[PDB]
């Protein structure tokens, strides 16, 4: 699915 | 190729870059302060990975138009334009690896430091498998496999279950169990039980880190819907 | 540098490129077409302007917000970093000038080809005239309004007024008189004039001449009322 | 204001 964006937003 | 600009220059010019949504100049900038040979910051850390995540989520978003493209006319052209685009995502992910290698991981000693760069290294060897084919794809993915796994033993040892770093290397090495090593199961199991042990823990955090982990818990949350 | 690709896998790897939404791609590709030498055909052009328009585009988005800084902020690195940006710019429009001086234009003898070609140099000399600071800067601008004039005669005399290349042409030159001449004036009184004698010319179209040339129609409408 | 886009989208 979905892993971590680089920023927060 | 950066070598005659000053580090803090460098430093500079890439959030200037980001600012400008100019992620290419970003990573190249990134990687010239990397060279310099010191360890980077945790501000300069999440720089040097926000450049390259987006660099290479251009390339893979590009690869799988071509890719499907391919497999729905299954002339040379779409196949020998989905291998360019491969080429130079590979080009990009041997480049962070070797900055990774070449030496941050060597020099990282904090566990903030070594699991924030295991994290990048399993992901970039992840982003190899997603267009690996050949006799090294197993190898490739079982590299991605042992720096994940680096990564969630010192983090679980060094680190509180809230910590940002330790739930988005969970929340990507779940990734990984689902999409990568065909392990849905290990994936759903990792990413439960790492929500629920935030979860446990969030009493312990002010108003600033509870925003934190509860971000990162939504996006675990969210790829449990997905997938049960 | 695409002289040993075949143009029509040029063109193809084009297309391709543009619904992988890799538009430097998409201008290499089409550069090394019309470097073939051939005339480019109605779709060809539109894929040419499609390549370098998106380019520069993200060009002067990523000047704008570099330039913004650079004036609140008046080291040298944010200026350093914009002139860096704008040289860039700057060569990829003197590109696209040269693909039109060598052949493109001279050799279009038909109304649609050579209007299409001038409202494109008239543009690149505008997003010239958009960082020109020098000594040459009244020059480029009159290079933009000398091509888009040559345009405008060749389109009010062969084309109707809902031909949707000269609504563009139009709405690029009112641009121009609006932005770069300081002329809002001019600007209006062409939009207004453009917008009215293509509604009168309307109910001669087709269903789908009629969705094109009211769309552009109502491109002209939205500057008429931001200007207004 | 604005210019013409490079496709009708
Ligand atoms: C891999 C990783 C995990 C967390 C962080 S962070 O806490 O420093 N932070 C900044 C980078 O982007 C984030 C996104 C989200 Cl959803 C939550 C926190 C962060 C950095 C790297
Ligand atoms: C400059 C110019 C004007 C119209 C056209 S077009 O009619 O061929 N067409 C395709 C390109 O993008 C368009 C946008 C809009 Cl809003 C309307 C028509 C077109 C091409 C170039
Ligand atoms: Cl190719
Ligand atoms: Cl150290
Ligand atoms: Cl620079
Ligand atoms: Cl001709
Ligand atoms: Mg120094
Ligand atoms: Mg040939």
């Amino acid at each position: 699915a979905g892993s971590i964006p680089g920023r927060r937003s | 190729a950066m070598g005659s600009m000053e580090r803090a220059s460098l430093i500079q010019k890439a959030k200037l870059a980001e600012q400008a949504e100019r992620y290419e100049d970003m990573a190249a900038f990134m990687k010239g302060a990397v060279e310099k040979g010191e360890e980077l910051s945790c501000e300069e850390r999440n720089l040097l990975s926000v450049a390259y995540k987006n660099v290479v989520g251009g390339q893979r978003a590009a690869w799988r138009v071509l890719s499907s493209i391919e497999q729905k006319s299954n002339g040379p052209e779409v196949r020998e334009y989905r291998e360019k685009v491969e080429t130079e995502l590979q080009g990009v992910c041997d480049t962070v690896l070797g900055l990774l290698d070449s030496h941050l991981i060597k020099e990282a000693g904090d566990a903030e430091s070594r699991v924030f760069y295991l994290k990048m290294k399993g992901d970039y060897y992840r982003y190899l498998a997603e267009v690996a084919t050949g006799d090294d794809k197993k190898r490739i993915i079982d590299s991605a496999r042992s720096a994940y796994q680096e990564a969630m033993d010192i983090s679980k040892k060094e680190m509180p279950p809230t910590n940002p770093i330790r739930l988005g290397l969970a929340l990507n090495f779940s990734v990984f169990h689902y999409e990568i090593a065909n392990s849905p199961e290990e994936a759903i199991s990792l990413a439960k039980t790492t929500f629920d042990e935030a979860m446990a823990d969030l009493h312990t955090l002010s108003e600033d880190s509870y925003k934190d982990s509860t971000l990162i818990m939504q996006l675990l949350r969210d790829n449990l819907t997905l997938w049960t």
